[PDB]
């Protein structure tokens, strides 16, 4: 697409936005200071 | 005044039987029609003088066109069409040998990557530099 | 040489037709150029136009078909041609055997801000004519592609 | 492509009205050959009505159809009126032989014979007779029949006598015969006799028994009769010595029969005194007797099964004109003796109203216990084939309906749908509960809905035989079908959906504006568009004729759509025209614009519309009809969105499209047909105030003209006569750089013209249709179906044809990825939408938005018709 809304997002960035909101829940859940981050 | 372009059609491993029943031979964009006799030639009939593209039509095996230029007096001549540069001329015999080119490709096969396609991802080798980047 | 064309304007209160001749058009078929000799606005024209302006009605001109054998004619907001100090631009197009398509009346500039207009303002005809001929259109390059691709192949 | 054929495209195949049939076939040989009225001559299979080989011909009159005749295995047919003669090999499906014939009117059409068996066919001009081989079509002789100068001829006879009977008339006058000789042509005879009373001989008069001439003549009620063997001299015998009598203001005729060209004709034969009433005679030498006698019959046929002659009859169980239900049984009666056959009777009835039988073949063949055993090709009124069987169960073999070969119009109409916040939760809090039991549950027109992608939509089809029809848009089945009764050829039709299915409470409704172009009144019909009735809301009555109609998107109460007509006297007629819509449309007139274009006169109007309902001259423009006729007035869709209002140009700045919802894009051809001195001309006249945006004009250029019209762009193919090839122009409008009105637009409030960019291609094909695809809001890039004269259809991305592709690639064109500019655009086979699903004679492709935003409905519609 060329005119498509920039807010649409291929799977690739959909991954990458996930990976990056999991650190938070994975010190949540695995505990503090948990070893799978991406620093 | 009125010439007839005469020409064969044969598809190379298939007999005409199986294929000019739903052939046609058009001379200039459907401008004039004809179809293929029992052999595989074909003659057209009632043509005024100039120049036409001659196409044998055949969803089964696609065929070259060739374009064809008749004069008022009577003399005419076969050569390779070239909508481009047109003052070119590429003699072609006059009784059309179009030699069909097989069946036409209309579908595209499927892409199925492999993984020796997924080894050499432009994408993960840019974004594996400002990994070493940001390592070093 | 020069043909001479009328050009009849209308505007009312109940937006009807009741062209009334303003200018000739000399157009002189060998340069190419029209030249309008119009009569300025009287009080009732600058009057009718008025309520014609204040009542959003429309401005229509009409020119004969031939130098009366018809006529082609078009029309432009009388309000915006009395917010435009007059100002519009009236464009005759012909075809390529030199014979009258259309006229196109257009002010400027164009549409409506609700701008108070004197009727001193008024007694001008800032008109600018233009002839529009065919413009031929152009065919398809080919003697490039064929230079490049020789470039190409070499 | 994508090699998944099948899974949600569907092709099917329709000729023409059944202009000349042929059922004489090997029992085995289970085939049909017809040529329709669309030049196309074609094989049905016999069991289950298909197409074996299919052959169409040029669309306009130079390949019509004029005469089939079958011998044996092949069948020979003559197009062009009698210019060419073709010989079809019928197992094949291929060609013979092919012969051009000289110049001349055909008349008459027949075989000669030596002795035993047929070898040459005799043709027959309207100023000479040929003779031509069977074996090769070689020309054997041909004879200036004397006097033809004079005299019309129109029948032509031979047999195993080796000879060739020529008859020719002149009008209320004496009527002329030759007798010519197969083995040279030379004119062994010839005879003339006074026939006052007769009009012409084909029409009225036949020949049967052998070779004796029989004229029916209506003013003394009598059989004008000439033993054309030995007789000089007409005989008369009345009817009424044979209790018979003709009808008023009616032609009767006179059907003979020739089991085969070498023998005589049988003695009996058909009479059609008036129209209903038909009458078995066999005539005996000098005299005649009536056979059999069928009153209130509509049509008659015969066969032969290769000893004995059988006749079909046709009519309907009980008369109440007309027909009680459209049951018509057909008969078979020996042809010996004018007695019914045993066992043979047929009963079928008629789906449709209005329509009656109108063709009649059999096909009879020897069953197992020697009994005539026959089936019936009849085609009815409205262009529909019935194979009808003898046996009772399925007494209709394979119904065809031929009628859809010529689609005017069709659409697509989406299917039907499958203050305290106590009271609201405790009602949603109900609907959670019945939803859980709805899934803890799960532990055809009838049924029809609307699929959840809206992908599968249902097409209203308008047919120039005055059908309607409702073809699901997925398997291409018919789900309804209507008949307009007395509807012209040359109709002018215009379909408009008042109100889609979104609205339960209201029923769907589709509007249809049908206009005579005789009369020049036009008519509103109103429809079901799903179930295919007509809505009991009576349309008005359109008194004056009609010049243009416009779909208003201003809607009533039950949400159906404005329409407006303007009539002859320039007034104007609103529907439903309630007082709400009365109110809406005069409150909101001054905004409603007409443009009628006069090709004729080659004039534009356009006016307004008052408060009162009237309209007024608001602009006119006049293009003169002796330079310029008008050809084309391609106007945008008005049911597209655009998406991007601009573009970006890259170097971070955006360049204004000129969006203009009111630009025609007039196109007209020269009038001057010379190949060097031919244009085609181009204007983008305004909608309302009627001006000329770009007036562009191309030199040395020739018509047909194919222009799609989008959002902002144009692309007109046309041919170039100079360098003789298909060309494409792409005309692109654009704004400034910044935008001048954004809120809105206003044709009227435009006053800086759109700047034009302009790009010629090189097409190296024809093209037959075009049409850019569609989407719901445009998102999806746009291409141009193409439409080949080989039925392919091609989908050429509209990004290639820009117009600002650059001769010299530049940084600027790199950044915003222009490709350099070619004039040549490729017609690669892998873009075709259809891989060998070829529609051939294509007339129109009509593109749907569908659902979803990538997927557009597209139905390519001409002889074959492909969704
Ligand atoms: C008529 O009115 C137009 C519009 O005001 C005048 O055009 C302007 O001319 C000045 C230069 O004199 C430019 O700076 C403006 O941008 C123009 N405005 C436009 C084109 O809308 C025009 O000069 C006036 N007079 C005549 C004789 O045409
Ligand atoms: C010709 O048309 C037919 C019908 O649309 C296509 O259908 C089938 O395609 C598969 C492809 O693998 C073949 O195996 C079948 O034999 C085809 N069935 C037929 C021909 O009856 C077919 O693919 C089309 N052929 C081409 C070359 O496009
Ligand atoms: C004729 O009778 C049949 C059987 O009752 C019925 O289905 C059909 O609609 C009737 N009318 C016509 C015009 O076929
Ligand atoms: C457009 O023109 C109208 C007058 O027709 C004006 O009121 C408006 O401000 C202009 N601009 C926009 C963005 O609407």
């Amino acid at each position: 697409l060329l005119t498509l809304d920039a807010s649409w997002v291929s799977s690739a960035s959909w991954y990458f936005l996930n990976v990056f909101g999991l650190r938070s829940i994975y010190s949540l859940i695995l505990g503090q200071d948990n070893a799978a981050d991406q620093s | 005044d009125r010439f007839k372009i005469e020409g064969r059609a044969v598809v190379p491993g298939v007999k005409p039987q199986d294929w000019i029943s739903a052939a046609r031979v058009l001379v200039d964009g459907e401008e004039h029609v004809g179809f293929l006799k029992t052999d595989g030639s074909f003659v057209v009939h009632d043509i005024p003088s100039g120049s036409y593209v001659v196409e044998v039509v055949s969803p089964a095996y696609r065929f070259d066109p060739v374009r064809v230029d008749i004069t008022s007096k009577g003399k005419m001549r076969a050569r390779y069409v070239n909508y481009i540069k047109t003052s070119e001329v590429v003699r072609l015999p006059y009784p059309l040998q179009m030699k069909s080119s097989g069946p036409p490709s209309y579908f595209i096969k499927r892409e199925s990557w492999g993984w020796t396609d997924f080894l050499m991802n432009p994408m993960v080798m840019m974004m594996v530099l400002p990994l070493l980047i940001f390592v070093l | 040489g020069t043909v001479g064309l009328l050009l009849e304007h209308s505007f009312e209160i109940d937006d009807s037709a009741n062209f009334r001749k303003r200018g000739s058009l000399l157009w002189n078929q060998q340069d190419g150029t029209l030249s309008l000799s119009q009569r300025q606005l009287s009080e009732e024209e600058r009057g009718r136009l008025r309520d014609v302006a204040a009542l959003n009605g429309l401005y229509r001109v009409r020119i004969p078909r031939r130098p009366a054998g018809g006529y082609v004619s078009s029309f432009v907001p009388a309000c915006s041609l009395v917010e435009s100090h007059l100002s519009d631009q009236l464009t005759l197009h012909v075809d390529v055997a030199g014979n009258v398509v259309g006229v196109s009346v257009v002010t400027h500039p164009g549409g409506c801000r609700g701008h108070e207009v004197e009727d001193v303002d008024l007694e001008l005809f800032n008109t600018s004519v233009q002839l529009q001929p065919p413009t031929t259109a152009p065919g398809p390059e080919t003697a490039a592609f064929i230079e490049r691709l020789e470039m190409e192949q070499a | 492509y994508e090699d998944q054929v099948g899974k949600f495209d569907w092709r099917q195949q329709y000729v023409g009205k059944v202009k000349f049939a042929s059922l004489e076939f090997s029992p085995g040989s289970k085939k049909l050959v017809v040529a329709t009225e669309k030049n196309v001559i074609a094989a049905l299979n016999s069991r289950t009505g298909e197409i074996l080989w299919r052959h169409v011909d040029k669309g306009t009159a130079e390949g019509a159809v004029d005469a089939m005749l079958l011998h044996g295995q092949d069948v020979i047919t003559v197009s062009n009126g009698g210019r060419i003669m073709r010989s079809w090999e019928t197992n094949i499906g291929g060609l013979n032989w092919e012969i051009t014939l000289d110049s001349g009117s055909f008349q008459a059409l027949g075989l000669v014979g030596l002795q035993e068996s047929v070898r040459y066919i005799a043709v027959l001009k309207k100023t000479t007779l040929a003779l031509h081989h069977l074996s090769s079509g070689h020309l054997k002789w041909v004879e200036h029949l004397p006097e033809s100068d004079s005299i019309h001829y129109q029948m032509v006879y031979s047999y195993g006598s080796g000879v060739v009977w020529a008859l020719g008339v002149v009008p209320f006058s004496h009527v002329n015969i030759v007798k010519f000789n197969v083995e040279d042509g030379e004119i062994v005879q010839q005879v003339r006799v006074s026939t006052p009373w007769l009009q012409h001989l084909s029409g009225a008069c036949g020949v049967v028994d052998e070779a004796v001439l029989v004229c029916p003549d209506p003013s003394s009620r009598s059989l004008q009769t000439l033993a054309l063997e030995t007789e000089w001299e007409l005989r008369q015998i009345p009817l009424q010595s044979l209790d018979l009598e003709f009808g008023s203001g009616f032609q009767p005729r006179v059907l003979p029969t020739q089991p085969n060209p070498v023998d005589a004709s049988r003695a009996q034969f058909f009479l059609h005194l008036s129209p209903s009433h038909y009458a078995l005679l066999q005539y005996h030498y000098g005299t005649l007797s009536l056979l059999k006698n069928f009153p209130q019959t509509a049509l008659v046929s015969f066969a032969t099964t290769g000893e004995k002659t059988v006749a079909a009859v046709m009519a309907c169980r009980n008369e109440v004109l007309a027909c009680f239900n459209q049951t018509y049984t057909i008969n078979l009666y020996l042809v010996e003796t004018g007695r019914r056959l045993l066992d043979t009777t047929i009963t079928f009835s008629l789906e449709q109203s209005g329509t009656r039988p109108e063709r009649l073949y059999i096909q009879v063949f020897l069953k197992k216990d020697d009994s005539v055993g026959y089936r019936a090709l009849v085609q009815t009124e409205d262009h529909l084939l019935l194979f009808l069987q003898q046996l009772a169960g399925k007494v209709v073999l394979w119904s065809r309906e031929e009628s859809l070969a010529e689609v005017v119009c069709l659409e697509m109409v989406d299917l039907p749908l499958t203050d305290g916040l106590l009271g609201m939760f405790l009602k949603r809090l109900s609907s959670q509960l019945i939803l859980l039991q709805a899934w803890t549950s799960h532990l055809n027109i009838d049924t029809l809905a609307r699929d959840e992608f809206n992908l599968q939509k249902m097409m209203v089809m308008v047919t120039a035989s005055g059908k309607l029809f409702g073809i699901e848009s997925s398997s291409g089945t018919i789900l309804w079908k209507q008949y307009l009764p007395n509807v012209k050829p040359d109709s002018s039709f215009k379909l408009m959906v008042q109100r889609t299915t979104a609205h339960f409470p209201h029923p769907p409704q589709c509007t249809l504006l049908v206009k005579d172009k005789e009369s020049g009144m036009s008519s509103l019909y109103v429809f079901n568009p799903i179930f295919g009735k007509w809505s009991q809301v009576a349309p008005p009555v359109l008194k004056r004729p009609i010049l243009q109609s416009l779909l208003l998107p201003v809607m009533d109460q039950d949400y159906a759509k404005v329409l407006l007509l303007i009539d002859d006297e320039y007034k104007v007629t609103a529907f439903p025209a309630t007082r709400n819509v009365l109110r809406q449309l005069h409150e909101l007139a001054p905004s409603i614009f007409f443009y009628l274009v006069d090709a004729e006169q080659g004039r534009l109007c356009g006016y307004r519309l008052r408060k009162d309902l009237t309209t007024e001259l608001s602009w006119e423009l006049t293009i003169p009809p002796e330079v310029q006729r008008i050809v084309k007035v391609k106007g945008k869709r008005s049911s597209e969105h655009v998406h991007s209002q601009g573009r970006v140009m890259g170097d971070r700045s955006v360049l204004y499209k000129s969006l203009n919802p009111n630009l025609l894009a007039v196109v007209t051809e020269s009038t001057d047909a010379h190949h060097e001195r031919t244009f085609i001309g181009i204007f983008l006249i305004d909608g309302v105030t009627g001006r000329i945006i770009h007036s562009s004009v191309q030199k040395k250029a020739k018509g047909p003209v194919h222009i799609v019209h989008s959002e902002n762009w144009v692309v007109y193919q046309y041919w170039n006569t100079k360098a003789r090839r298909n060309e494409f122009t792409v005309l692109e409008l654009y704004e400034g750089t910044e935008q001048y009105n954004a809120t809105a637009f206003s044709s009227l409030d435009r006053p800086q013209l759109p700047q034009v960019l302009q790009q010629s291609y090189i097409f190296p094909s024809s093209i037959s249709a075009m049409e850019a695809t569609i989407t719901e809001r445009g998102i999806t890039s746009r291409h141009l179906l193409i439409g080949l004269p080989s039925g392919a259809i091609l989908s050429l991305p509209k990004a290639l044809l820009d117009p600002r592709r650059p001769e010299i690639p530049t940084e600027q064109s790199r950044e915003e990825n222009l490709i350099p500019y070619s004039p040549d655009v490729q017609i690669h086979a892998e873009r075709f939408i259809n891989y060998n699903q070829t529609v051939s004679r294509m007339r129109g492709i009509y593109t749907a938005p569908s659902g979803l935003e990538s997927t557009c409905l597209v139905v390519a519609y001409g002889l074959d018709i492909y969704q």
